[PDB]
């Protein structure tokens, strides 16, 4: 009887105990998981953005080389012209 | 805009539909011509999954789609997508129903016969318009220039004619059609693309090879020349990435797709490139007219895009033609939606608005009313 | 639903004083005197079931002004009304597409800011310019000023 | 015969809507209550057209409302 | 104004609007039949002998199969309409649907039916 | 609840049966699909011992049982085991007569079909539900994540199958389906403790391994730098409680185990690993759906619940893969009941309730119903 | 004490259901907090990347507008010349 007291006191605390921790684990990770699903949406948002204005970067530097090819050859027409 | 009403300028040609209201400067809605029914099973449920996407839409879609242009060669072959594409032209890209606005086609020189008079009838009866014309694609790249002479190369992507037209008045005789062009081009630059191990066959890829080829390939000046200077350097070479990664490297590939133009002995062709049918072209024409065609040769259609065109053309001609005339080739930069600038500024006039072929003549006289005098 | 949750947000004695009694009752394990998360999910469970913790998670964290495992007043009967779907989303989406394309009175599919507030001048109801701000920007989710029939649906959920 | 199909449809378009007209053979009362009869016909006939173009410019407004929804959400 | 406050506020705009619809559709019946009234026009049936009540039998049957063909028209036009705005509400669901899918539980019982189950007939109020 | 009538969304799996109504978030009754006869003589009369414990039952009087499952790769091998497990899954765990249900089975791809045929024929027949629809096991799994594309690798405890699907059509040619599956590796770990000198031999301590399995193993980002760890430091070692005391310690089998995913050489399977497998099934699509593919790369099943896969799966495709593309792995934390999840949300939609098979349908065209336009 | 030996057995398997529990819990909390961690440097990345994509368009369209002039002036000293 005395041995079965002691434990089922030791146990009672531990519960008490593990239960309190699930608790604290529990709060953490909803809060983390918020958090983590804010950042990925943020993260998203950049590399569209990214995205878009590398596309555009692109198609400008394929304007600037036609408009260049044609005044080289201009250039060149109007040599022979002189 | 209010009252009145105005006409619709579209612009069928192969490979992109162009078209807009009149009277602006470039056309409202451009989208390829292109219409894929879907090839494999489909799981999801309730998904919404169409019978058959058609225009933009299948550009984006394509991976698992078959698609297949309904115009070949500047004729049309599959009838049914033709008149779906026009039905989205109409009713998606511009939302006007045809029942109140004029329409204004274009078609090639020398085209059949029952190509034109079918177009007609569907305009006049699933469509019910107002009243359409057809005009020919030359004609109306000669309007954009604010020319009224010259001889007008329209390398499009189906067919490639060259008009030559004096004073206003256009020499029948003198039509050289030629049936190489963008597809043609394509379909060569993915066959020699071979070469280097890459390998591109469905229907769908011919859309990237047709990418590669409006960003890397150029026309050179000098063709002995620069397959020297390629097959010794490699300053040539571009690179360029697929749409997964991969990137690509073109050697002597680049400036080899457009030379086809100038040897169509490449793709077995036997005609002379269209540096020599439009001399072909002008010395058919009289002899006391050549010296304004020779000064006033117009360049047009999407496939003259090519960077350094119009000096290897210019130097095959002065090559070709007589030390004394004056060769000069216009080049303009909106060369692309020439035909279409062309079609808004005619649609426009006053003079031209008893022109149309209105109903109550078609319902007199049927469809084989379009070769009679309102041609 | 939608009358439970106006009724209760200033309630009379008898139902308010149910749920007085209804936390005088939890004391056997319950006694946090503010309904915290554990608490709440012990006092569920109590009863003699065991729901699944996302829907009383959703109840006590998401539609509060604070979020912090904690239960307010207001939405507390916000999770009393949650339980069944009574209130209409603010009528049906027939009838509020009738009065959007009648409110659309340039016809283009959108509400413009001008027209807006002249239908809004003729509603007559009581005026609060914060409220007209706090509608405006429930009608900014492309932020362009105009409420489409999206946003318009969106700010309307439970209007009646 | 798709074509063939839509040729047939429109004449019997010009046809079906086309009645068997018999007033001839009605007795001058009886034309009398023939003329009636087909003004009420045309009349309710006009009514049934506007009412027709009335629905289909509020289906043209739904549709610019639905299209204009799709434009905003896309 | 407060939430419910706020919501009586939409409520009540929700009601002048449906003042305005109730009106246009009055007002539109009303000016139909006005323009119908002046294209129907009922004529004299007296005073006319065979032949005259002839020819305006066959003038009626030509209007009457005219018109019948602008129904037609009017109609086909309405069933476009109906197909296109069928096709635009489909993707507009496509757009706003589908994955719209909510978390069906049914261990979330009523609060008035769960405290019910729970207690028996102790829940009245929800 | 009501009126109406709800789903079963049953999911046979191999190794765990999950089922629940339609329209919930988890399955309502998840244990072990196992039926073990007992196996020594029983000398207590009126015990009332029963001839056969199937079920989460038999996973606790399992020290005088010999459990065996039923369903060995994807396949059912012993037909009447399995009906059995279906009776107690309908009757007992869920308490709903078949004969008001309409039910969902789940099955692999690239099965027998006399296995789906007879799995029909049962369900018509024994338990004469309303109706039933089979479906693969992979595009729930997709539903599950709320997208439409995407390629899901769901490894279960049978067989481990790699789907691609694009915009809702998915692609028949380039389904991969590999044999490795838990059911291996827990073999693979109960072969490589004897290395320490714990034996396990009996069908019931197979359980007791699978125990280690899921509760100590985990995948390594580096193998090879693991390994070196492992055998110098002993900072890896984590010991574990058997069921009757004299703890063990897993050394470097930690790691070990979960690795014959991306090396099936140890195993003594020729095929590649999860790794490449996905790799290879991507590059068997178009090549205009990769980069889609490549970003919504998506995880399932039981097995990929090992800490540390969805980093090492990352890693070894990257090095894989065009370095361009960007490489994403969806990996939600209700992974093991995805596929569930996607059954519920499929059974609950309004768009799938014509698809059923009713019981008229399968009486008129017998069970090869299951084959036709009714997949 | 047969009876309160049974209860502190009871107590004994909630205890280590419980330690199971926080076991769990802690493994998820891990979890989410490194690959929250990764997903916020991989964000920052991003947005710089975007940063310089606009600053290479800005570059890219002061380019094109000098070209574009220079093609308008040898295009009139061309027709002069013609
Ligand atoms: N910038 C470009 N560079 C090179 N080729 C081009 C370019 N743009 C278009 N093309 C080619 O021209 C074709 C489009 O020609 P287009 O004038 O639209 O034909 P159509 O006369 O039928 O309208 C495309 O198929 C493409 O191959
Ligand atoms: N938490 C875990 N960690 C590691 N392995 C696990 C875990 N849970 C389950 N498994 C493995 O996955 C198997 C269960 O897979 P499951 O998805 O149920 O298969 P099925 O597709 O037949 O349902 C088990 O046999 C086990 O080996
Ligand atoms: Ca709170
Ligand atoms: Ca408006
Ligand atoms: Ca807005
Ligand atoms: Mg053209
Ligand atoms: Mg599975």
């Amino acid at each position: 009887a005395q041995k079965d007291e002691e434990k089922m006191e030791i146990q009672e605390i531990q519960l008490k105990e593990a239960k309190h921790i699930a608790e604290d684990a529990d709060r953490k990770y909803e809060e983390v998981a918020r958090k983590l699903v804010i950042i990925e949406s943020d993260l998203e948002r950049a590399e569209e953005r990214a995205e878009l204005s590398e596309g555009k970067c692109a198609e400008l530097e394929e304007e600037l080389k036609t408009v260049t090819n044609n005044l080289k050859s201009l250039e060149a027409q109007a040599e022979k012209y002189s | 805009d209010d009252e009145e009403t105005t006409a619709l300028v579209c612009d069928n040609g192969s490979g992109l539909v162009k078209a807009g209201f009149a009277g602006d400067d470039a056309p409202r809605a451009v989208f390829p011509s292109i219409v894929g029914r879907p090839r494999h099973q489909g799981v999801m449920v309730g998904m919404g999954q169409k019978d058959s996407y058609v225009g933009d839409e299948a550009q984006s879609k394509r991976g698992i789609l078959t698609l297949k242009y309904p115009i070949e060669h500047g004729i049309i072959t599959n009838w049914d997508d033709m008149e779906k594409i026009w039905h989205h032209t109409f009713y998606n890209e511009l939302r006007v129903a045809p029942e109140e606005h004029p329409t204004l086609l274009t078609e090639a020189p020398l085209n059949p016969k029952a190509n034109r008079e079918k177009m007609t009838q569907i305009m006049f009866e699933t469509f019910n318009v107002p009243a359409m014309y057809v005009a020919i694609q030359a004609v109306l790249s000669l309007y954009a220039s604010g020319r009224t002479t010259g001889i007008v190369l329209d390398s499009g992507d189906g067919v490639t004619h060259n008009v030559p037209i004096y004073e206003g008045y256009a020499l029948p005789h003198a039509i050289m059609r030629l049936d190489l062009a963008g597809r043609d081009l394509t379909d060569y630059l993915m066959k020699i693309l071979t070469e280097r191990g890459y390998s591109f066959v469905t229907t769908a890829e011919r859309e990237i090879v047709r990418d590669i080829k409006e960003k890397l390939c150029y026309v050179a000046l000098d063709f002995e020349n620069e397959m020297a200077t390629a097959a010794s350097s490699s300053s040539l070479e571009k690179s360029y990435e697929l749409p997964d990664g991969q990137v690509i490297t073109i050697g002597n590939e680049r400036f080899r797709c457009p030379e086809t133009l100038f040897q169509p002995s490449f793709i077995g062709m036997e005609s002379a490139g269209i540096h020599e049918t439009t001399y072909n072209s002008i010395m058919k024409c009289d002899i006391d007219i050549r010296k304004d065609l020779y000064a006033n040769n117009v360049l047009s259609g999407g496939t003259t895009m090519y960077p350094g065109i119009a000096d290897r053309m210019q130097k095959e001609i002065t090559a070709l033609a007589p030390s004394t005339m004056k060769i000069k080739i216009i080049a303009p930069p909106e060369r692309k939606y020439s035909v279409w600038i062309g079609g808004s500024i005619l649609a426009s006039l006053s003079t031209f608005q008893q022109m149309w072929i209105s109903k109550q003549e078609y319902d007199e006289a049927g469809p084989s009313i379009v070769h009679r005098k309102c041609f | 639903d939608d009358i439970y949750k106006a009724a209760v947000e200033q309630l009379t004695e008898e139902q308010k004083n149910e749920f007085k009694a209804a936390f005088d009752i939890f004391v056997l394990g319950a006694e946090d005197g503010c309904i915290s998360t554990k608490e709440l999910g012990k006092v569920m469970r109590m009863l003699g079931q065991n729901p699944t913790p996302e829907e009383l998670q959703e109840m006590i964290d998401e539609v509060d002004e604070d979020g912090s495992g904690t239960v307010d007043f207001d939405e507390f009967l916000v999770m009393m009304v949650r339980c069944m779907k009574d209130d209409s989303k603010g009528k049906s989406e027939e009838e509020l597409s009738d009065l959007f394309r009648m409110f659309d009175k340039n016809a283009d599919g959108y509400i413009d800011l001008e027209e807006l507030k002249i239908m809004l001048q003729a509603t007559g109801e009581t005026i609060t310019e914060d409220d007209i701000e706090e509608l405006m920007k429930d009608g900014d989710k492309n932020n362009d000023g105009r409420i489409d029939y999206d946003e318009f649906l969106e700010f309307m959920k439970g209007v009646e | 015969g798709k074509r063939q199909t839509e040729r047939e449809k429109k004449k019997k378009i010009l046809a079906e809507r086309r009645k068997v007209l018999a007033i001839d053979h009605l007795n001058e009362d009886q034309l009398r209550e023939k003329a009636k009869e087909l003004w009420q016909s045309i009349y309710n006939l006009e009514a049934e057209k506007f009412d027709l173009q009335e629905k289909f410019k509020q289906q043209k407004y739904e549709i610019n409302v639905l299209r204009n929804r799709i434009n905003d959400n896309q | 104004i407060s939430a419910s406050r706020k919501l009586q506020l939409k409520t009540l705009m929700l009601q002048i609007a449906k003042q305005e619809l109730e009106r246009e559709a009055e007002e539109r019946r009303g000016e139909k039949g006005r323009a119908l009234s002046t294209r129907c026009q009922p004529l004299e049936l007296a005073g006319l002998s065979f032949a005259e009540l002839q020819d305006l039998c066959r003038q009626l049957h030509a209007r009457v199969d005219k018109v019948d063909e602008e129904r037609y028209d009017v109609e086909a036009k309405v069933t476009k309409n109906i197909t296109e705005i069928a096709d635009l509400n489909q993707k507009i669901f496509d757009l706003r649907g589908k994955f719209k899918r909510p978390t069906l539980r049914r261990v979330r019982i009523s609060a008035d039916a769960m405290m019910q189950a729970l207690l028996g007939a102790r829940a009245k109020e929800t």
